RNA sequence: UGAUCCU
RNA sequence: CAUUGGUGAGCAGCGAAGGAUUUGGUGGAUUACUAGCUAAUAGCAAUCUAUUUCAAAGAAUUCAAACUUGGGGGAAUGCCUUGUUGAAUAUUCUUCAAGUGUAACCUCCUCUCAAAUCAG
């Protein structure tokens, strides 16, 4: 407990005057050092379409796809920059699959897996749709919910399609993996998330989210609680561990078109014009329920811990880096990187994911995951049964 | 407005020098850390099927042995280097264990030799042809014991430097006699082999040739307690730790482990073996024994399990006759009726390297892993799991079938 | 990806990340390469009819032998498939499965028509060129490198007129 | 752990 | 000799305080101009926060839901379907077969060309 050796930045009000939320990203770029108030990036690449974000599990490389053509894989903290590919179908989602060598991009039509130089891997046959191109490591498993009913699970260590699970709820308007228990979370727009392993053709559980269709979900690092938000102008703060909303935000000003968790308990909501994130939200009290405005001050009613407006934009979706207190937003127009306090952990485990991590080092690594792969029957309700 | 965020500093995680190694920060909080049974799983299964990889136990033999075929091996218990193997032709041939090549053979007996014993180096040659012979290492026959009955056995002693004979009736000789001290039978039979314990060491055990196993006691002179068995007695060993039981093999394919407080009832029962096991052997721990059939195998396991773990076998040993273990607990010398002696590993995996500690506490900390992974079934099927010869189990469903239709 | 050890080996025994099944041998892509498509969705625009093809092939000849519809729609099919070229003969009715591939249709595009003329030296100058905006199928001047040309337009294609290229020959 | 083939 | 080739010298000739070339960057147009942001009848634009929350309104194919699959084989192991068997309380689940059943899962094809070189 005390060798941990980096802590948390905070953000303090310290009057009850001087208010939280109230800070702008220029303001918080006065006080944050150098390196890390310049992480934050502002790539404004107005030509292509609206950006989709994401960063690899550790934060080395940013991998973005605008809705037109752009698919880019820059080494994210240094100036160089991996893949730069154009293709004219449009495009949905991407991630790395296991390094920054490899990562899959989700098309018009077919997923296609694709070299760090941004040449052309595997062009899958199947996922004839793909919407949430979402992964697990410690699965090797890239697993795809297009606008199809089904869901494809591909091992991309051997290479070969694990399982496809045709949900009968239509189109997937949501996915998001758990990275405590690699259950997926499938969103669809009768309000029903259902959670999925690949062997069971019905789902784990299925769960009345909301009304309306789910606009997006977001889970915890510690798999305890996962933030659904539908279309109804709600977000339900669910508790996984016992099946329970916790809390019921209902009424946004507008729906939420994704939310997002941090590593110490941020919530991440975006309405699309905003971006608005919670500090310690998703703890048992009603207190900890996350409120627009508390009245009065009250310290029972909660306040947003962190607040920003896009201007001429409707952001499209956010990732935190995983080590580090920013989250890319991805605009219309790009790109920005906004400075949390304390989202990040500061402190991370070196033999876990490696955020400084020499090209030897990852050869070493990347060997390391594949010898302790699961197979794909290991995807339980529970890691420990 | 309190700003405040994290900052790796660009220097701690990543170090000054070149040369230096990185710096690796862990946080050991489970959040961080998803899978603790699953990958740990993993490792252990990676772990297990490596050591299937990893199962090579032949070194070597020693020499070109003999062609006639060995039937007794003699350890200098001090000795971890050399060792001594008696021929049925009557060639004696000593051997070291880094060499592996003849130290010294003499022309012992014209008859058999039936053991052979170590006892101040110094070698004690029992025959057929009523002599023990005593030989130095560097030079040949010392003195020659002369005794009424042929030789069916011999054993060492460490204590006043003696050593009796097995035969019709055993009798104690010492090194300046030349006729034995006292002679002893509990019963009127040959006696098929003899073993003083190491420790404690006046107490033997004495097989017997009609069904037999005697507890005899130097002390007294005279037996001390006496089990009638069902079948006869091959060959025994007393465990060098325990130093109060010690394990018999039996004319059925069965080894008994017998305590010297109740031998109304056995310790253990072993039958993982088809035919009459020759010989016994017990680790320096005491952890497991190893046991060599008259079927052409030999087979390790732990004194609590019960069932064989380890099975030895192949082409160009047969009838094995003898199966001697170490002194250091990590390798098996191994006679033959074929003649020739080889060396095998107590773990065809534990290898001879001393072992850079990173891969060594890894080494550790897997075999701790898989323990604790033990009785899951899938990492079950790997690790009982080894190429067995054909009639041999062909014979174990031949067992498995009688003992079905005897219940 | 690492040159991996004999104890790597045995523990990796069915992964890999270049070559899959599922990908069936990167064998498209060197259809892709030997005639240089833009798009990748161009081979698969042929193999989508090309199995088409057979698919009207298999079940012809899943009818009665003298079915005498059967030997007027085959022949339909195969004159129709030697007007567009795509396979050598049409004599025997075996090149409906065993001639129509992806590179048979392939070789019957513009930039291999003009490269099987030696107009251009190689194929991708060719494709160069249709691109620049120098050849012409008969009346039109074709922008399109991946032209579908039917043996009988085969004696249309020309330089256009007035270039840099036609006065290069 | 196992199970095929040829004189 | 035509050089109708340019170099090269030159000259006539043109010719206002230089001429000729080459390129970087940025701005302007490249469709016909009604202001920016937001929660939008309004407020903002130095700010929406210690009125943004109560309130109302808000839940069908009783489970319609791959309109998307290169083509052949098969499709062991899965699944689907009914046939058929047991259990629990009119329904799920155990068990089992029949399916020129099957976008899982196995192979064959969807490469070898009047392109060129090369012996004859």
């Amino acid at each position: 407990d005390y060798l941990l050796p980096e802590s948390n930045g905070y953000l303090e009000p310290e009057n009850e005057l001087e208010k939280t939320f109230k800070v702008q990203q220029s303001e918080i770029k006065s006080s944050v050092d150098v390196s890390t108030a310049n992480k934050a990036l502002d790539l404004s690449l107005k030509e292509f379409g609206p950006y989709h974000i994401k960063y690899a599990k550790n934060g080395t490389h940013l991998l973005i796809t605008g809705r037109k053509g752009h698919v880019a894989s820059m080494d994210w903290r240094k100036g160089q920059l991996r893949a730069e590919l154009f293709l004219n179908e449009t495009c949905h989602s991407a991630t790395y699959l296991q390094n920054e060598q490899y990562f899959a991009v989700a098309q018009k039509k077919y997923t296609f897996i694709y070299d760090h130089e941004g040449t052309e891997l595997h062009r899958l046959k199947q996922h004839i749709e793909a919407r949430h191109l979402d992964f697990l490591p410690y699965h090797y498993l890239l697993v795809t919910a297009g606008e199809t009913g089904w869901l494809k699970y591909h091992d991309v260590s051997t290479g070969q399609l694990v399982s496809e699970l045709r949900t009968k709820a239509g189109p997937t308007m949501a996915m998001a993996q758990n990275p405590w228990n690699a259950v997926m979370h499938l969103g669809h727009s009768n309000g029903t998330v259902s959670l999925w392993s690949p062997s069971m053709p019905e789902p784990l559980v299925k769960l009345l989210s909301a009304r309306g269709p789910v606009n997006s979900i977001a889970i915890d690092r510690s798999g305890y609680y996962m933030a659904t938000t539908g279309a109804d102008r709600s977000m339900k703060i669910w508790d996984i561990r016992n099946f329970k909303q916790l809390h019921s935000v209902e009424s946004l000003p507008t729906p939420g078109t994704n939310v997002s968790i941090s590593d110490t308990g941020l919530l991440a909501l975006s309405r699309g014009p905003h971006v608005t994130l919670w500090k310690d939200a998703l703890k048992l009290s009603g207190d900890s329920k996350p409120c627009f405005g508390s009245m009065g001050g009250n310290p029972h009613r909660n306040t947003p811990y962190m607040s920003h407006l896009f201007a001429g934009n409707k952001v499209e979706n956010l990732g935190f880096v995983p080590f580090e207190d920013l989250l890319g937003v991805g605009h219309q127009t790009g790109i920005t990187n906004l400075i949390v306090p304390g989202a990040g952990e500061a402190n991370y485990d070196a033999l876990e994911l490696n955020p400084f991590e020499t090209k030897k080092q990852r050869q070493e690594q990347e060997v390391r995951t594949l010898l302790n792969k699961l197979p794909a029957d290991t995807i339980t309700l529970d890691p420990n049964s | 407005m309190k700003i405040k965020t994290i900052k790796r500093s660009a220097d701690d995680y990543v170090p000054v020098k070149s040369t230096q190694e990185s710096q690796m920060p862990r946080n050991l909080n489970p959040e961080l850390h998803p899978f603790e049974r699953a990958r740990e799983y993993t490792k252990a299964l990676n772990a297990t099927k490596l050591e299937r990889m990893f199962a090579k136990p032949f070194v070597g033999q020693l020499g070109y042995g003999h062609r006639d075929g060995v039937y007794a091996i003699a350890k200098n218990y001090g000795s971890l280097n050399k060792l001594a193997t008696g021929s049925a032709d009557g060639v004696i041939k000593y051997w070291n264990m880094s060499t592996r090549e003849e130290f010294v053979s003499f022309k012992a007996h014209y008859g058999l030799v039936t053991g052979l014993c170590v006892t101040q180096n110094f070698m004690l040659s029992c025959s057929d042809d009523k002599t023990v012979k005593l030989w130095s290492i560097n030079e040949g026959l010392i003195r020659t014991f002369d005794g009424e009955s042929a030789f069916q056995g011999i054993d060492s002693h460490r204590e006043n430097s003696t050593f009796a004979t097995g035969g019709a009736k055993i009798h104690l000789w010492d090194v300046n006699r030349l006729k034995p001290v006292s002679d002893l039978s509990w019963g009127a039979d040959n006696i098929t082999s003899l073993k003083f314990n190491q420790n404690e060491t006046d107490i033997l055990a004495s097989t017997g040739s009609d069904n037999s196993i005697v507890l005899y006691d130097l002390r007294t002179n005279s037996p001390t307690q006496k089990i009638v068995q069902t079948m006869r007695t091959n060959a025994i060993c007393w465990n060098p730790m325990e130093a109060f039981n010690f394990v018999t093999a039996n004319e059925d394919h069965n080894a008994y482990y017998y305590d010297m407080r109740n031998l109304s009832r056995s310790l253990n029962v072993f039958k993982d073996h088809v035919s009459a096991v020759m010989d016994v052997d017990f680790s320096p721990t005491g952890d497991e024994i190893v046991t060599g059939s008259y079927d052409k195998s030999i087979r390790i396991y732990k004194t609590n399990h019960g069932h064989s773990r380890e099975i030895y076998h192949t082409k160009r040993m047969q009838h094995v006759f003898q199966v001697k273990y170490s002194m250091d607990s990590k390798y098996i010398i191994s006679g033959s009726d074929d003649g020739n002696v080889r060396l095998w590993r107590s773990k065809a995996w534990e290898r001879s390297n001393v072992k850079t500690t990173r891969e060594k506490n890894k080494l550790e900390y897997d075999e701790k892993l898989k323990e604790r992974f033990r009785h899951m079934p899938e990492i079950k099927r790997i690790s009982r799991h080894r190429h067995v010869p054909q009639v041999i189990k062909k014979a174990q469903e031949i067992k498995n079938i009688e003992l079905s239709s005897i219940k | 990806v690492r040159k991996l050890k004999h104890h790597e080996q045995k523990l990796l025994k069915k992964v890999d990340f270049l070559e899959w099944k599922q990908d069936q041998g990167h064998r498209d892509t060197q259809v892709m390469r030997t005639y240089h498509i833009q798009n990748r969705e161009d081979y698969h625009k042929y193999n989508r009819i090309c199995g088409d093809i057979r698919r009207l092939a298999n079940k012809l000849s899943l009818l009665p032998p003298t079915d005498p519809f059967r030997r007027k729609h085959e022949q339909l099919l195969l004159d129709k498939l030697y007007a567009m070229g795509v396979l050598t003969t049409k004599s025997k009715i075996s090149d409906l499965e065993n001639k129509v591939t992806v590179s048979a249709i392939c070789r019957r595009r513009l930039p291999v028509i003009m490269h099987r003329l030696k107009m251009a030296e190689t194929i991708q100058d060719a494709v160069k060129f249709i691109e620049q905006g120098h050849v012409r199928v008969g009346p039109n001047l074709i922008n399109d490198p991946a032209y579908l040309v039917t043996r009988n337009m085969e004696d249309y294609v020309t330089w256009v007129d007035n270039s840099k290229i036609k006065k290069t020959l």
